[PDB]
């Protein structure tokens, strides 16, 4: 799956 | 300033992303779908899979 992490 | 998911809420821990591309939110937290962990393959939102 395609995911990111909260970043600034 | 930019929201995304359900709840129109600004970006905050995990997303994931809807594999439709013509997804018009595409962003959701994994709270508000129900995610724990990143699921494997393909994922597509409520919306886009058919949910109520
Ligand atoms: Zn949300
Ligand atoms: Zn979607």
């Amino acid at each position: 799956a395609r995911t990111k992490q909260t970043a600034r | 300033e930019p929201t995304y998911c359900l709840c129109n809420q600004v970006s905050y821990g995990e997303m994931i992303g809807c594999d439709n591309e013509q997804c018009p939110i595409e962003w959701f937290h994994f709270s508000c779908v129900s995610l724990t962990y990143k699921p494997k393959g393909k994922w597509y939102c409520p919306k886009c899979r058919g949910d109520n």
